[PDB]
């Protein structure tokens, strides 16, 4: 698993948030991307940086990400620390996981 | 007249705080689909400030 | 009837831009916003009156 797509649509038309971990870093863009039906122009934001838990929230204005990496879905408890606050003013109704 | 600046006049709903909507999809005011075409009860959503 | 009123007000501001009277167009546009939130049809009469003053 490398990343996620978040937006109202995943077929251009409306801006989508693309978060991808590739080789050495994480690339985050909010372009009006044209996606494939099996993934694996107009941009307002761009940024470039085992059990892995993540929390994704979409508050007004920001898209919040929390995460935790622990050694090993086993029973147990831990809390996730905040990772990044992305100032992305978009509507998100659907998302896709990229493998 | 400087008609370069646009504002949205037609929208199906209100915005959330700090939401930025730049869609240019034709607004349907009536009961029938516009399919991207302006005309009776179909409008380009943005109006210029002259 | 409401649908036809909206179309008429829309056409009025469009014409006012074409005629080179942007202020009048801006005022009519405000009538559209209010109209789309109300059952008040007198906003058409105002759009037409403003056009007559311009023409
Ligand atoms: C995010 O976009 C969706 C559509 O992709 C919006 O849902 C629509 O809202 C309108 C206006 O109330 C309704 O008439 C449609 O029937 C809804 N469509 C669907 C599929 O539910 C949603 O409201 C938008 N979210 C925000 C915060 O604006
Ligand atoms: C990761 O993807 C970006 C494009 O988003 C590319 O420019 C970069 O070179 C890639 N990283 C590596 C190590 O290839
Ligand atoms: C970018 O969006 C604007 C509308 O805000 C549109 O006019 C323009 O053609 C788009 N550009 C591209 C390359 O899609």
């Amino acid at each position: 698993i490398r990343g996620w797509i978040f937006g109202t649509t995943l077929d251009s038309k409306t801006q989508s948030l693309l978060i991808v971990n590739n080789a050495t870093n994480v690339v985050i863009k909010v372009c009006e991307f044209q996606f494939c039906n099996d993934p694996f122009n107009n941009c307002t934001f761009e940024y470039v940086s085992n059990l892995r838990e993540f929390v994704f929230k979409n508050i007004d204005g920001y898209f919040k990400i929390y995460s935790k990496h622990t050694p090993i879905l086993p029973q147990g408890f831990s809390a996730l620390e905040p990772l990044v606050d992305l100032p992305i003013g978009i509507n998100i109704t659907r998302f896709q996981t990229l493998l | 007249g400087n008609y370069n600046y646009l504002y949205r006049l037609f929208r199906k709903s209100n915005l959330k705080p700090f939401e930025r909507d730049i869609s240019t999809e034709i607004y349907q005011a009536g009961s029938t689909p516009c399919n991207g075409v302006e005309g009776f009860n179909c409008y380009f959503p943005l109006q210029s400030y002259g | 009837d409401k649908e036809w009123i909206l179309q008429k007000i829309y056409e009025i501001m469009r014409l006012l831009d074409e005629l080179g009277h942007a202020e009048a167009s801006m005022r009519v546009s405000d009538l559209i916003y209010e109209f789309m939130k109300k059952g008040d049809e007198r906003l058409l009469e105002e759009a037409e009156r403003l056009l007559e003053e311009v023409e």
